[PDB]
RNA sequence: AGUGGACGCAUCACUGGUGUUCGGGUUGUCAUGCCAAUGGCACUGCCCGGUAGCUAAAUGCGGAAGAGAUAAGUGCUGAAA
RNA sequence: GGCUCAUCACAUCCUGGGGCUGAAGUAGGUCCCAAGGGUAUGGCUGUUCGCCAUUUAAAGUGGUACGCGAGCUGGGUUUAG
RNA sequence: UCCUUGUCGGGUAAGUUCCGACCUGCACGAAUGGCGUAAUGAUGGCCAGGCUGUCUCCACCCGAGACUCAGUGAAAUUGAAC
RNA sequence: ACAGGUGGUCAGGUAGAGAAUACCAAGGCGCUUGAGAGAACUCGGGUGAAGGAACUAGGCAAAAUGGUGCCGUAACUUCGG
C-alpha cells in the first residue's frame, strides 16, 4: 500500500527492471549524457551514482563488485581510471536531471540526465 | 480542563521493578502559549486558542504574521483551542507545558489516522470474503447483496459500502499516562495513538470517569 | 489458538494417546482456546489397558500451546505440539494420575494447580 | 519467614484432627513452591470444612490466598499460602496419587 | 533523536555477548508469595534479534521429549544473569532447522577459538 | 427436588398439558418435537395409576429423573408415502396418542 | 447496463463541462537567449540555467 | 473491586506473517578468453533467513457513570362524593 | 436451498423494570412496559424444516412479493442421452 | 419396496448417506437372461493416512487489466425528459 | 496483419533413458499503441503464525507424492494378475 515505500515497478518485473538498469547505467557512463524519460532518469541516479562511489577506491575486489553490474567490461573498465580521480573531491550529486518536453510519440516526459561536467 | 497539542515520535515501553512491559507512545509537546482568549462578551463561549511549535517566517503569511503579532508570541505550526471549565483563567500569550497532565493519571489523544487509500470492504468495515472455490466465478471480494428487492427499490443512507478508512480525526480514550517530564518536553502513555510519526496530536484529559 | 476438530497430544497417564478438542468453552461465537482453558475432547487413540476407553467425549484442560502465551514482558511460550489433560464430566478434577512434560506458570491465574502440583519441570 | 509459615501451619492443621502429618522440603525439585503439606481428612465433608478454616484463619492471618480449588468435589481440595501449599485430601485417592515422593 | 535519547538511558549496558548457536545459562526472576526467587534455565540459542531496548533472542532444549521454544528480552528486569555454558559453531544467523531433525542427531560442534 | 417439601402447587393447577408434536408443511419442512414439560416434585413421593393401582417408584434420592408418560410418535406425509402405483399419493397416517 | 432512454443535449454537453483544456500560463524567458520555454524545462535551442548546456 | 467471550477504533513497541527491491546456500546450463570470481535463464530456478512499510493471531481503549422528561408500576397531599 | 448483504415490527430468547405469585432465600410460573444491543458450531439429507452431540444469558417470532443470481453458487427441479 | 430416516449392529461424540443381518417380493426373476466373478473404469456412493488459505480469517508480495495523460476509436438500448 | 487448424523432409552440445524437460550453437524474433500512478475490484501466481476439510452437495479447486538400485509386499484370483 506503498506507505514509505520507495522505489517504482515502471509496469515490468524485477528480472526485466534489473536487466534495464544493467544497461541503463552502461549507456551513461559510455556516452557522459543520456536521455530517458523522467521516471526512468529518477531511479538512474539510484544505481548508476552508487556505482561511481565504489569507483572512488581502486581495488581488485571493487573492481569486480562493479563488474557485476552493469555485466560490461567496458564500463568498468572507465570507472576507477577517470571517473574516479574526476569526482574524488566530490561528496554525491554526480548526475543533474535536466527536463526537455514531452515525446511526440506517446507524449511522455522526457529528461537529459548527465554528468555534472561531461569533460567534453 | 485545557489539554495540549503535541507531535507523536514514535512508540516504546517501560520497564518497572516487577517486570512488567508497558508499551509507552512518545508525545513531544512544545511550549503551548496561548494566542487568544475567548469568553461570553465577544464570542458567547469560553474558551482559549492556542499554538505550538514554531513555523518559517516567509512562510508565515501576512495574517498570520499580524494575528501572532497582536498575540505577542512567535510563530506556530498550527492552531488549536480547548474549552475552558467554568472558574479557570488564562491570559493571552501565557505559554503552557507538560506540567499540566502530572495529575490527570487518564488522556485522552486525538489525531488523523493514517489514511489506507480507497480501501474495500474487508479492509473497510471487516467485511470477510466468500469461498475463493465451489464454482465461485468473477466475484471473491465483493460485497455481494446491497439489500432488498423491487418494493424499497433503493440503498439506505449509511450503507458499509467501498470507501477510504483513515486520515480521519478520530479520538481515542481512557489512556494511561506513565510518565511527565518538562525537561524533555515529553508524555509518555500507555497504548497505541492514532496517527502516524511526525503527525499533530491533541491530547486532553480524559473526560470518562 | 486452538479450535474445534484440532488433535492434540496427551500430557497425563490416564490412557489416552491422542485426543481432540471437539468443542471450545467461554461463549457465543469462541474463536479460540488459549493456554488455561476448559477445553471439551474426544477419544481417538487410546491403550485398550487404559482407564478411559476410545469415543468417550468429556472435559480436559490445555496445557501446552505451540504459538505460546504472551507473558507480562512481552514473551511467548513457544512449544512442539499441543497437549491436554482429561477432566471428569460433572466436576472440573483431573482424571489422570500423573503430568508429562513442562506446564506453563500462567496456569496459576486459572487456578488448575492439580496439573502445577505435579509435572516438577517448571 | 521461613520456618514460621508451616509451624503456623502444623499447629493450626492438628487442631483439627489432621493426621499423619509430615513435613517436606522440595526446594530444588520443583521451582513452583518453597515447600508442600500433606495430610488426611476422615470424611469428604471433613475436607470441605477444614479448607473454611484454614482460609479464614489466613485471612485473619494478614496474608491473602492465592487460589483454592474446592469446587462440589472434596475429594482432592487445595488452598495456597503463597509459599507453602497444603493438599487437605481424601484417604481414598491419597493412595493413587504419590507420597513423600514429589 | 529524542526518542534516541530514552534509549540507553534504560537500557542495560553489562549483557554478555553470545554467538546465535551458543549453549546459554539464563536465570530470569519470577514474582510468587512474597520474595522474588530465580528459575535456573539451560538451552541452545537460535534466533538472536538485537535490536534497542527490545534485542531479543530465542532459546531451545529437549526436555522430557518434548521441544520448548523460549523467548527473552536481554534490557528486561525479568532476566537476572546470562552465561554461556558451551559455544557453538553454525553459519546461520537463525537455527529455526532444529525442529524438524532431532537434537540427538543435531548436535551442534566447538566453535574452537 | 431437594428444595421444596410440599404439594400445595398441584391442586391450583391439576392438569398438565404436554406440547403436541409439530404438524407437518409444505416443502417437506419436517414438525418440531414437542418439548419436555418437567413436574418438579419434593423427594419422597410415591406414584400410584388408577386402575393398576400400586407403586412404580419411589422417590429416595435426589436429582434423579423418572418418566411417567411416554410420548406420541410423529406422522408421515405424502412425501413419505410418495409412489407411483396410486400415481396421486395424498394418503396421510395421524399420530399415535400418548 | 444499457440505456433505457436517449439522453438530451445537456446531460452531453454538461459532462463535458470538467474535460475544457487548461492553459499553461507559465511562458519563461532565458536570461541569455530570452527564448520561451516552460518552469523548469530546457529551451528548444537547449539552454537551460543561463548556461552554455549542451545545445544540441 | 478484578478477570474473560464476541464487536468497533488505533498502532508496529513487543510475538509473528509477507516482505519476487537485502544477504546467503545449492542443481543444470550458457556467457564474461581461461583458473578463480561473477551475471542470465530454468515459477523469485529451488530453498534459509530478514530492514522499512502493510498486517493479526500481536497490545492499548470504548460499551459508561451522570442529568431532564417518562412506559408498566410503586408513592404523598388531595376534593368531586 | 446455500454463501454475501442487510432492513423493519414486537406477538420479547436474554439482558432492563414492575405487578400477581399459588413469591421462606436461590431457583421459578403468569402478565404488563420496554426493539438499545446480541442472539452458536458441528454429523445426516439440497436442505428450508427436522434428529443428535456439544456450548452460551440467548441460539426469538414474523414481514421485507417466504428479501437479496445486471452479487455468487446450480447441490434440488431440471429440454435434448 | 407405499409403509423405507423399516428394526438391529459397525463407522463419527453426533451418519435421512454407507457397510452387514431380519422378508411384510404393492411392482425381482431365469437370453426383453438369473446368481457370483479376477482384472479393467477421466463411471455412482461411502470411509481412512499424509497434505494443504477450501475454511475459521485473512494479510502481504509479484505481474496483466482497473486509474491519469497522449494517438486511434466500438455496442447492445433509445417516444421525449427539467 | 485473428491466442484456432493444416502434410513431408534436415535434426548440434552439455545433464538425461529419450523427438519430454532447462540453457546454449547457426538461424529467426521482442508478437504495430505506450508513458506514468502502485487504490477498490478481477485474472495468473508466490508465501504464511495455530488448526488441518471444521467450507462445500461433493477434497471442486488447490495442496501433496513423484527417480534410480536394494529389502519387502496382504485379501482375492481365470494363476496371467
Amino acid at each position: 500500500m506503498r506507505h514509505r515505500k520507495s522505489g517504482r515497478q515502471l509496469n515490468r518485473n524485477s528480472s526485466h527492471r534489473q536487466a534495464m538498469f544493467r544497461n541503463m547505467a552502461g549507456s551513461l557512463v559510455r556516452h557522459e549524457i543520456i536521455k530517458t524519460t523522467l521516471p526512468k532518469a529518477k531511479e538512474l541516479r539510484r544505481v548508476v551514482e552508487p556505482l561511481i562511489t565504489l569507483a572512488k577506491t581502486d581495488s581488485v575486489a571493487n573492481r569486480r563488485l562493479a563488474f557485476a553490474r552493469t555485466r560490461d567490461n567496458e564500463i568498468v573498465a572507465k570507472l576507477f581510471n577517470e571517473l574516479g580521480p574526476r569526482f574524488a573531491s566530490r561528496a554525491g550529486g554526480y548526475t543533474r536531471i535536466l527536463k526537455c518536453g514531452f515525446r511526440a510519440g506517446d507524449n511522455a516526459p522526457m529528461a537529459y540526465i548527465e554528468l555534472v561536467d561531461r569533460s567534453e | 480542563m485545557i489539554g495540549l497539542v503535541g507531535k507523536k515520535v514514535g512508540m516504546t515501553r517501560i520497564f518497572t521493578e516487577d517486570g512488567v512491559s508497558i508499551p509507552v507512545t512518545v508525545i513531544e509537546v512544545e511550549a503551548n502559549r496561548v494566542t487568544q482568549v475567548k469568553d461570553l462578551a465577544n464570542d458567547g463561549y469560553r474558551a482559549i486558542q492556542v499554538t505550538t511549535g514554531a513555523k518559517k517566517a516567509n512562510r508565515v503569511t501576512k495574517p498570520e504574521a499580524g494575528h501572532f503579532a497582536k498575540a505577542g508570541v512567535e510563530a506556530g505550526r498550527g492552531l488549536w483551542e480547548f474549552r475552558l471549565a467554568e472558574g479557570e483563567e488564562f491570559t493571552v500569550g501565557q505559554s503552557i507545558s507538560v506540567e499540566l497532565f502530572a495529575d490527570v493519571k487518564k488522556v485522552d489523544v486525538t489525531g488523523t489516522s493514517k489514511g489506507k487509500g480507497f480501501a474495500g470492504t474487508v479492509k473497510r468495515w471487516n467485511f470477510r470474503t466468500q469461498d475463493a472455490t465451489h464454482g465461485n466465478s468473477l466475484s471473491h471480494r465483493v460485497p455481494g447483496s446491497i439489500g432488498q428487492n423491487q418494493t424499497p427499490g433503493k440503498v439506505f443512507k449509511g450503507k458499509k459500502m467501498a470507501g477510504q478508512m483513515g486520515n480521519e480525526r478520530v479520538t481515542v480514550q481512557s489512556l494511561d499516562v506513565v510518565r511527565v517530564d518538562a525537561e524533555r518536553n515529553l508524555l509518555l502513555v500507555k497504548g497505541a495513538v492514532p496517527g502516524a510519526t511526525g503527525s499533530d496530536l491533541i491530547v486532553k484529559p480524559a473526560v470518562k470517569a | 489458538m486452538i479450535q474445534e476438530q484440532t488433535m492434540l497430544n496427551v500430557a497425563d497417564n490416564s490412557g489416552a494417546r491422542r485426543v481432540m478438542c471437539i468443542k471450545v468453552l467461554g461463549g457465543s461465537h469462541r474463536r479460540y482456546a488459549g493456554v488455561g482453558d476448559i477445553i471439551k475432547i474426544t477419544i481417538k487413540e487410546a491403550i485398550p489397558r487404559g482407564k478411559v476407553k476410545k469415543g468417550d467425549v468429556l472435559k480436559a484442560v490445555v496445557v501446552r500451546t505451540k504459538k505460546g502465551v504472551r507473558r507480562p514482558d512481552g514473551s511467548v511460550i513457544r512449544f512442539d505440539g499441543n497437549a491436554c489433560v482429561l477432566l471428569n464430566n460433572n466436576s472440573e478434577q483431573p482424571i489422570g494420575t500423573r503430568i508429562f512434560g513442562p506446564v506453563t506458570r500462567e496456569l496459576r491465574s486459572e487456578k488448575f494447580m492439580k496439573i502445577i502440583s505435579l509435572a516438577p519441570e517448571v | 519467614q521461613g520456618k514460621a509459615l508451616q509451624d503456623f501451619v502444623i499447629d493450626k492443621i492438628d487442631d483439627l484432627k489432621g493426621q499423619d502429618i509430615i513435613a517436606l522440603d522440595v526446594q530444588g525439585k520443583s521451582s513452583i513452591t518453597d515447600c508442600m503439606i500433606i495430610c488426611t481428612g476422615t470424611s469428604s465433608r471433613h475436607v470441605m470444612s477444614i479448607a473454611d478454616h484454614v482460609v479464614q484463619e489466613s485471612r485473619a492471618a494478614g496474608l491473602l490466598p492465592l487460589g483454592v480449588e474446592g469446587e462440589n468435589s472434596a475429594d482432592w481440595i487445595v488452598v495456597d499460602l503463597g509459599d507453602v501449599i497444603v493438599h487437605v485430601m481424601q484417604e481414598e485417592s491419597r493412595r493413587l496419587y504419590e507420597l513423600e515422593k514429589l | 533523536n529524542i526518542i534516541k535519547q530514552l534509549e540507553q538511558e534504560q537500557m542495560k549496558q553489562d549483557v554478555p555477548s553470545f554467538r546465535p548457536g551458543d549453549t546459554v545459562e539464563v536465570k530470569v526472576w519470577v514474582v510468587e508469595g512474597s520474595k522474588k526467587r530465580l528459575q535456573a534455565f539451560e538451552g541452545v540459542v537460535i534466533a538472536i534479534r538485537n535490536r534497542g531496548l527490545h534485542s531479543a533472542f530465542t532459546v531451545r532444549k529437549i526436555s522430557n521429549g518434548e521441544g520448548v521454544e523460549r523467548v527473552f528480552q536481554t534490557h528486561s528486569p525479568v532476566v537476572d544473569s546470562i552465561s554461556v555454558k558451551r559455544r557453538g559453531a553454525v553459519r546461520k544467523a537463525k537455527l529455526y532447522y532444529l525442529r524438524e531433525r532431532t537434537g540427538k542427531a543435531a548436535r551442534i560442534k566447538e566453535r574452537l577459538n | 427436588d431437594e428444595n421444596l417439601n410440599t404439594l400445595i402447587d398441584y391442586r391450583f393447577e391439576k392438569s398438565f398439558r404436554a406440547e403436541r408434536g409439530q404438524n407437518g408443511a409444505s416443502r417437506d419442512c419436517t414438525g418440531k418435537r414437542g418439548k419436555d414439560v418437567t413436574i418438579k416434585v419434593p423427594v419422597g413421593t410415591r406414584v400410584i395409576d388408577q386402575g393398576t393401582g400400586e407403586t412404580m417408584g419411589d422417590m429416595t434420592k435426589h436429582g434423579q429423573r423418572l418418566l411417567v408418560a411416554k410420548g406420541g410418535w410423529h406422522g408421515l406425509g405424502n412425501t413419505r408415502f410418495k409412489s407411483s402405483v396410486n400415481r396421486t399419493p395424498r394418503q396421510k397416517t395421524n399420530g399415535t396418542p400418548g | 447496463a444499457v440505456q433505457q432512454n436517449k439522453p438530451t443535449r445537456s446531460k452531453r454537453g454538461m459532462r463535458r463541462s470538467h474535460d475544457a483544456l487548461t492553459a499553461v500560463t507559465s511562458l519563461s524567458v532565458d536570461k541569455t537567449s530570452g527564448e520561451k520555454h516552460l518552469r523548469h524545462h530546457i529551451t528548444a535551442d537547449g539552454y537551460y540555467r543561463g548556461r552554455k548546456v549542451i545545445a544540441k
